RNA sequence: CUAGUAACGGCGAGUGAAGCGGCAACAGCUCAAAUUUGAAAGCUGGCUUCGGCCCGCGUUGUAAUUUGGAGAGGAUGCUUU
């Protein structure tokens, strides 16, 4: 509509109000490795190790309720499997 | 399925060489204590007032 | 075998590449 | 090991309130009428975990009977890493 | 940092160690009474973020409440029911807050943070003299706690048009026939 | 009153002023 | 012709007089007038000719005339290859704008991203930056650049050699082009330089060619000495070296200005009579100290290699390179010649870590003779206890050590010859112990199968 | 209604709109499906239908405007749940090219 | 003439005074208020403590007037204040 | 005021808001998340010659700093009690 010159605003500190810090990443991973896995998480781990990626994805979707959450959980479990393989 | 399996230290197997926080150390950790300075001053006030 | 003296030593696929309608890279899975 | 650690820890036990106030009064009277950093054992869950995270700790001792046990579950692992 | 680690445990509360701890503590809670006193909280991180303070006058009470249907569902949450039972138990204290601590196939378990209004440390602390004020008598009974606000829909947006300012007050305001002098 | 609020009211108090017509 | 006869602003003239430069140099003499006229210029000057001042004078004068303020954004952009040259240019620019009101800023890789973002949001008129980090900031962070008027590209041949062709062309296409002065200094004139110039400058460039064409590259008349020192005994070996060959002229080259500052201050505490030369100092008294070192009998100069490029090294006994060399080829030839130094037998030695032994095969393929040194272990003056005590008891030493450490790490990361000087073979524990720490302080060392059915993008706007 | 009518199909609901269309493609790959019928509701008032040949096949977007479902009591018709229908295509689906594509999909 | 087109240059007359504002036929009340505003006020100059005076005196006695040396000293200067801090404290005290 | 509009409804009876705009009044803040760590600096009670002495709480965390259109830490030079 009207022609007005747009300004450049300062970056709000409320951006990224979730977590992205390396310290919280460390804490979260350490708590993962001290606490372990849930029954369904371990089931999906077994499925991924056996190679039934489709079955693991379906089970994760059934347990969680959302495709994005299922994909994400498969992702953390996959890097956990890879990290365990490297550690061994 | 083994019900109760041995834990694999996938994350803690790697020792981290460096501290987590990069926040600079404040001066109070290398200068004497102003808290005790103020306490000593208050005690001196009390002694002067008797 | 550093050929040139003071330079650095020079140093799985799922899509097939084809040409699309608009002359761009089309990806066959 | 417990006894030797307790010996060193006792040689570095923190100052009690009586002698702390006594030394404060010492300093006040000295002001009326030169030191180095105090080295003492550090205590407190949050303080010690931060010290470990900053790698300022040389040795860590953990109570075996913390009745919320979650307060400690992560501490041996973080010390190890 | 320890509270952050505890928060991560509470996030992954379905893990092995947390499941074991909640199992043992559930057995202990079943063995104890329906309502009992804790000097120290079971989840200190949750208590601290809800406002529990290591002061003379702050107490935790752990309470078990029957879960399930009342097909008419009881509109008051089990958390609110536990807080109300705590209020009738110790009417002298003020309900600061409450948090879920455990659950079973018959009982759900909550821990409530309570504040003593007659202790002069609480009177002096200017962050808690607000609950020392007499307006906050039986907040659990008037639905002024977090569960009360959640059940009353005290939120902003078009999703909460009917309840953002009080359901009954909004009904009355919309159904009053206002007649001015110069009509 | 809290220490922070005490310092704030000490250093930035309510000023007494007037706006000219 | 001097800066006085060239008619500039009174603030600029006072700044120049305070710095001390009176006679204009070659480039400073026949480049500033065309630049203040406004004609885009390509030059081939070599480092040490004062090109920094030669291109800062027009930018500062233009900002003063246009009356720029921090809220208007960037008016002048400096594109530099390495962060050490960035800091040198920053020191010079601070010297120039000491009396002005427009602000100067630095944006370099391996630095606090959020701090630089806040800096840009607040606003800088003259900004010196590195290619990759500059381009990232332009692509991602909110700041004003629509009033840009001057762009200097310093040592574009170095920039292309490092490999920022894509970064530089994206910078050129992103930054505004209309009513923009373009100055480009680059010694060697290659095909990459031709391309960068043809995209960057306007149809009519003025070209300056007095590059020193008598490059006496000595291929055989050189002998390079090297000492294979462990990471955690580097500073101790340097200290023992300095003690033993006191009463001899010594020049030691470091990598970064913060490292120079920390070593200077630490040696002052540990009783080393030393003449120092680093960026934070004043230009006038830097000249005074250089004159004193040239006209002294003994003494040791702590200076960096990038400054030694501009410095004209007098007759000295020992040329030591403690930190890895910024330029290997230029380093070898130039400083070997300046070390062996005409008549008097001069010796030039380089510190090599055990992870850095590929430089030997490098030199062998380069066809130059080398000599190794022994440093008997009992002659190493172990004072690391006093070092750690002072680092732990003095806060100013704690800072100077932390900036020195991080600057060394980031320089080693953004070192050109990665095959020999790759950071991932370093031990941070031992390098921190050599700096005097017990625990290495936080420094970020960093600083397929795509989706099923994922076709590329013919439309849509992302920012 | 279409799920009842289509017996080689699988029903699924609540796909996040913040996700991606090729993420719909991995969804179809997970379900081993070579065709996808996407229902996108805009304004909660207007229907958008996507017919896509999953792996690398051309996709068609239509907008659904006027809606009448099987549960209305003015239809007075009923058939077998999954029996084969007589596909009665119009002539424009036989001449016109984009209608050729729509007919094939 | 504004080469860089911003109305803020027209409107103008990075640190500002923050505890006060520097300001540049009418009713009797208004003039009385104006006189009251423009009346000078007592300075009430803040001064320094006896021990601070003694510490500065000893530091001057030992290191003369070398700000670098006084910052360098440890025993007489436990609180590792900056040389500029020491210089302004000395200036406020009065002795160089 | 929007307004008996949108929207919902044995689409019959009927039900039925909200943004915006003009007003009245207008005031912003406290926490959890940090190591005071060169010093629990915090608080309850009873004993008082009422001035300062103990006991206990508490490190499983009480004071000061900080709460995301922020902040911290240094340097820096102005200005307030």
């Amino acid at each position: 509509g009207h022609k007005t010159t747009r300004r450049v605003l300062k970056e709000r500190p409320s951006r990224r109000k979730g977590a992205q810090s390396k310290r919280t990443q460390f804490v979260r991973s350490l708590i993962r490795e001290v606490a372990g896995l849930a029954p369904y998480e371990r089931r999906v781990i077994e499925l991924l190790r056996n190679g039934k990626d489709k079955r693991a994805r379906k089970f994760s979707k059934k347990k969680l309720g959302t495709f994005g959450r299922a994909k994400r959980k498969c992702e953390e479990l996959q890097r956990i499997i890879a990290e365990s393989r490297r550690a061994h | 399925e083994d019900p109760y399996p041995d834990t694999v230290e996938w994350f803690t197997s790697v020792e981290e060489k460096m501290p987590l926080s990069a926040a600079p150390e404040p001066k109070r950790r290398f200068i004497p204590s102003k808290n005790e300075a103020k306490q000593i001053m208050k005690l001196v006030r009390a002694i002067r007032e008797g | 075998e550093i050929l040139e003296p003071f330079v650095d030593p020079p140093r799985d696929r799922n899509y097939r590449i084809e040409k699309d309608a608009n002359g761009g890279i089309r990806y066959v899975y | 090991l417990a006894a030797q650690a307790f010996k060193l820890l006792n040689k570095y036990r923190p100052e009690t309130k009586q002698e702390k106030k006594e030394r404060l009064l010492r300093e006040a009277t000295a002001i009326k009428e030169v030191s180095k950093k105090p080295y003492t054992v550090k205590y407190g869950l949050n303080h010690v975990v931060g010290l470990i995270e900053n790698k300022k700790a040389s040795l860590v001792l953990i109570a075996n009977d913390v009745d919320p046990i979650e307060l400690v579950v992560f501490l041996p692992a973080l010390c190890r890493k | 940092g320890a509270l952050k680690y505890l928060e991560e445990l509470s996030k992954k509360k379905q893990s092995d160690v947390v499941r074991f701890l909640l199992r043992v503590r559930c057995w202990e809670y079943r063995q104890l009474n329906v309502i009992h006193r804790a000097s120290r909280p079971s989840r200190p991180d949750k208590a601290r973020r809800l406002g529990y303070k290591a002061k003379q006058g702050y107490v935790i009470y752990r309470v078990r409440v029957r879960r399930g249907g009342r097909q008419l569902k009881y509109q008051r949450s089990l958390r609110a029911t536990a807080e109300e039972r705590v209020g009738r138990r110790c009417s002298n204290l003020r309900v600061l807050n409450s948090y879920w601590v455990n659950q079973d196939s018959t009982y759900k378990y909550y821990e409530v943070i309570l504040v003593d209004p007659n202790h002069k440390a609480i009177r002096r602390d200017p962050r808690i003299n607000w609950i020392c004020n007499p307006v906050h008598k039986h907040r659990e009974c008037r639905g002024l706690t977090s569960t009360g606000k959640k059940s009353r829909g005290l939120n902003k947006g078009h999703r909460f048009n009917k309840t953002r300012a009080g359901r009954r007050k909004t009904w009355k305001r919309h159904n009053t026939l206002s007649l001015w002098r110069y009509r | 009153v809290l220490e922070k609020t005490k310092k704030r009211l000490t250093h930035f108090p309510q000023r007494k002023y007037a706006v000219k017509a | 012709q001097e800066f006085s006869e060239l008619n500039l602003s009174e603030k600029t003239t006072k700044a120049i007089a305070e710095m001390g430069f009176t006679k204009m140099t070659e480039i400073q003499r026949r480049a500033i007038p065309p630049a203040l006229a406004g004609k885009d210029v390509l030059g081939a000057a070599k480092t040490g000719s004062g090109k920094t001042l030669a291109f800062l004078i027009p930018a500062v004068e233009m900002l003063s005339s246009l009356r720029f303020k921090p809220r208007n954004g960037t008016g002048a952009i400096v594109v530099t290859p390495t962060r050490e040259l960035a800091l040198q240019i920053f020191g010079v620019a601070r010297e120039l704008m000491k009396y002005h009101s427009q602000t100067y800023g630095v944006v370099i890789g391996g630095a606090n991203r959020r701090a630089e973002a806040e800096k840009l949001g607040k606003g800088v008129n003259l900004l010196i930056a590195t290619p990759g980090r500059l381009l990232d900031h332009l692509q991602n962070t909110p700041f004003v650049f629509k009033n840009l008027k001057s762009l200097i590209i310093d040592e574009a041949d170095r920039i292309l050699e490092i490999g920022f062709e894509d970064e530089m062309r994206q910078i050129v296409k992103i930054l505004p082009k209309e009513d923009r002065q373009t100055m480009l200094f680059s010694a060697t004139q290659t095909t990459k330089v031709e391309d960068l110039a043809r995209i960057s400058l306007r149809p009519g460039p003025l070209y300056i060619n007095v590059d020193e064409e008598k490059k006496y590259s000595t291929v055989e008349g050189l002998e390079q000495g090297y000492v294979v020192v462990e990471a955690d005994k580097r500073f101790l070996l340097l200290f023992s070296f300095l003690k033993k060959m006191a009463k001899k002229k010594i020049i030691v080259f470091f990598s970064s200005c913060n490292s120079v500052k920390y070593y200077s201050e630490l040696l002052q505490y540990i009783d080393l009579p030393v003449l120092d030369l680093h960026g934070k100092q004043k230009q006038q008294k830097r000249t005074n100290t250089f004159f004193e070192f040239c006209n002294a009998k003994s003494g040791t100069l702590i200076c960096t290699d990038v400054a030694a490029r501009g410095l004209d090294i007098p007759q000295v006994d020992w040329i030591v390179q403690f930190d890895p060399p910024d330029d290997p080829r230029d380093y070898i030839h130039r400083v070997g010649r300046t070390a062996r130094g005409n008549n008097g037998k001069g010796r030039s030695l380089l510190f090599l870590q055990p992870c850095e032994l590929g430089f030997l095969a490098h030199l062998k393929a380069a066809k130059v003779p080398v000599v190794e040194y022994d440093f008997p272990k009992n002659k190493i003056l172990n004072v690391q206890s006093q070092l750690e005590k002072l680092i732990s008891t003095n806060y100013y030493l704690n800072q100077s050590a932390k900036e020195g450490y991080r600057s060394y790490i980031h320089a080693y990361a953004s070192h050109s010859l990665r095959s020999v000087f790759d950071v991932h073979k370093l031990d941070l524990v031992k390098v921190a112990k050599s700096f005097g720490f017990s625990t290495p302080p936080r420094v970020d060392i960093t600083l397929g199968r795509r989706a099923y059915g994922s076709q590329p993008r013919q439309g849509g706007r992302y920012k | 209604d279409l799920a009842s009518m289509l017996p080689h199909g699988r029903k699924d609901a609540k796909f996040d709109t913040k996700s991606r269309l090729y993420e719909l493609c991995e969804l179809a790959e997970l379900y081993n499906c070579n065709n996808v019928l996407f229902f996108e509701a805009r304004k909660g008032k207007d229907l958008y239908m996507w017919f896509s040949k999953v792996p690398n096949g051309p996709t068609v977007k239509f907008y659904a405007q006027n809606l009448h479902t099987m549960e209305e009591l003015h239809f007075q018709g009923n058939c077998l749940k999954g029996s084969r229908p007589i596909l009665s295509f119009d002539a424009a689906f036989e001449q016109e090219p984009y209608l050729k594509v729509i007919k094939e999909l | 003439s504004e080469s860089d087109a911003v109305p803020q240059q027209q409107q103008q007359e990075n640190h500002i005074r923050q505890h006060d504002l520097e300001l540049e036929s009418k009713p009797e009340v208004l003039r009385a208020l104006e006189r009251e505003a423009t009346r000078p006020v007592e300075k009430t100059v803040r001064h320094q403590s006896e021990r601070e005076r003694e510490w500065l005196q000893r530091l001057v006695d030992k290191h003369g007037d070398d700000v670098a040396a006084m910052a360098r000293d440890r025993k007489l200067n436990p609180y590792q204040q900056t040389a500029s801090d020491i210089k302004r404290r000395l200036k406020k005290a009065g002795l160089l």
